[PDB]
């Protein structure tokens, strides 16, 4: 089997700038003329998009911004001027005979100015309380670049374990990440204690941005 | 305009069987060769096995991963491309695309689990503000499902903007996701807003309503 | 396109 190995692994750019990604194959890729080196666009969500053949060729209907080069081993897939709609993984595969494969795909992220979360908090719900559970659910939105801490305190004491944070990949319009922080608890544990708090520190700011909730309000 | 609809995806218990299948229109059927790709986040993404046109005597192909379990085929008179798994493995679990005239076209895919864990279905619960400003934000918490994938939107899809949609978590063997929504105080509470959850594979089908708490 | 794609096997 033919293996392609990518770089870099992920990747930022600012707006009208340049990107490029590179890829190896650890046997050439050449034959009959031709480099059978093709490469992909995975949006959040979605199926690949066929973007460039032929190491260097446009797929119907791709922009121009969007072209490779290479040939043999070494090739690489250029993106200029970038647009905020361009943050994906972009994935080289290669034709030249079975087995089909494709590389382990590079991530291009979009660079813009920093942003700070706006940050929501919310008590668990009637229903779920009446289930036995309890999570309490905090929601940090709109904000650059990806690093990011969230601190929860129950009583003003911090709490580490049942904590759960996912994030979201870039958005394709404004660029930025959002997250969800989930502190799941047993109801009884949940009832014990009164002041619930979510802690967030970010770039943008030295001071925590900080919200709370008392069980009963 | 090309269209590729896969179908047949599920849960499946290991050592089982599955057939996929791949209704494709848009272009010359019978002379396109047709492959199945398949996605996970361990295997990134790998060919699964390639089928030929009648010139090329409806050659098959497979990764030797799959060889002598998996059987690609193809009825020519109804456009359709199959893939006949037996003998399933964990490993075999993903998010399986078919794809027409090679790699050019791809349908948006359809998810194979295989595992012994039994289906469950979600719990969805409502999240309300705190008992001020300018706009507000809520949110739908979906919780103990398994397994993936759901669907989530907000009043039907109408709400599409200002939604944020996190990725699955699995919560020891169970998986569970949120997801927020923005919008003006001027809007809500004056209309409602509803949190749409579906879970295909327990025929679960929940339409949470958002309620302030006092 | 061709019958193999413009993504396919070299002739």
């Amino acid at each position: 089997d033919i293996v392609l190995t990518q770089s870099p692994a992920s990747l930022a750019v600012s707006l009208g700038q340049r990107a490029t990604i590179s890829c190896r194959a650890s046997e050439s890729v050449d034959n009959y003329g031709i480099s059978s080196m093709n490469w992909f666009q995975q949006k959040a969500g979605q199926p690949p998009k066929f973007l460039i053949y032929a190491a260097s060729k446009q797929g119907s209907g791709v922009p121009a911004r969007f072209s490779g080069s290479g040939s043999g081993t070494d090739f690489s897939l250029i993106i200029h001027p970038v647009e905020e709609d361009d943050t994906a993984v972009y994935f080289c595969q290669q034709s030249k005979g079975v087995p089909y494969t494709f590389g382990g795909g590079t991530k291009l992220e979009i660079k813009r100015a920093d942003a700070a979360p706006t940050v929501s908090i919310f008590p668990p719900s009637s229903e779920q309380l009446t289930s036995g559970g309890a999570s309490v659910v905090c929601f940090l939105n709109n904000f650059y670049p990806k690093d990011i801490n969230v601190k929860w305190k129950i009583d003003g004491s911090e709490r580490q374990n049942g904590v759960l944070n996912s994030w979201t990949d870039q958005d394709s319009k404004d660029s930025t990440y959002s997250m969800s922080s989930t502190l799941t608890l047993t109801k009884d544990e949940y009832e014990r204690h009164n002041s619930y708090t979510c802690e967030a520190t970010h770039k943008t700011s030295t001071s925590p941005i900080v919200k709370s909730f008392n069980r009963n309000e | 305009e090309v269209k590729l609809e896969e179908s047949g995806g599920g849960l499946v218990q290991p050592g089982g069987s599955m057939k996929l299948s791949c209704a494709a229109s848009g272009f010359t059927f019978s002379d396109a060769w047709m492959d199945w790709v398949r996605q996970s986040p361990e295997k990134g993404l790998e060919w699964v096995a390639e089928i030929r046109n009648k010139v090329n005597n409806h050659a098959t192909n497979y990764a030797e991963s799959v060889k002598g379990r998996f059987t690609i085929s193809r009825d020519d008179s109804r456009s359709v491309v199959y893939l006949q798994m037996n003998n399933l493995k964990p490993e075999d679990t993903g998010i399986y695309y078919c794809t027409g005239l090679t790699f050019d076209y791809w349908g948006q895919g359809t998810t194979l689990t295989v595992s012994s864990a039994k289906t469950t279905a979600p719990s969805v619960y409502p999240l309300a503000p705190v008992c001020t400003g300018s706009s507000v934000t809520l949110g739908c918490l979906v919780k103990g499902y398994f397994p993936e994938p759901v669907t989530l939107t907000w009043n039907s899809g109408s709400l599409s903007s200002g939604v944020h949609t996190f990725p699955a978590l699995l919560l020891s063997g169970l998986y569970t996701l949120s997801s927020s929504v923005t919008v003006t105080s001027n809007t809500w509470p004056s209309q409602t807003i509803t949190c749409n959850v579906a879970h295909p594979a327990s025929s679960t089908k929940v339409d949470k309503k958002i309620e302030p708490r006092g | 396109p061709g019958a193999r794609g413009l993504t396919g096997r070299p002739g």
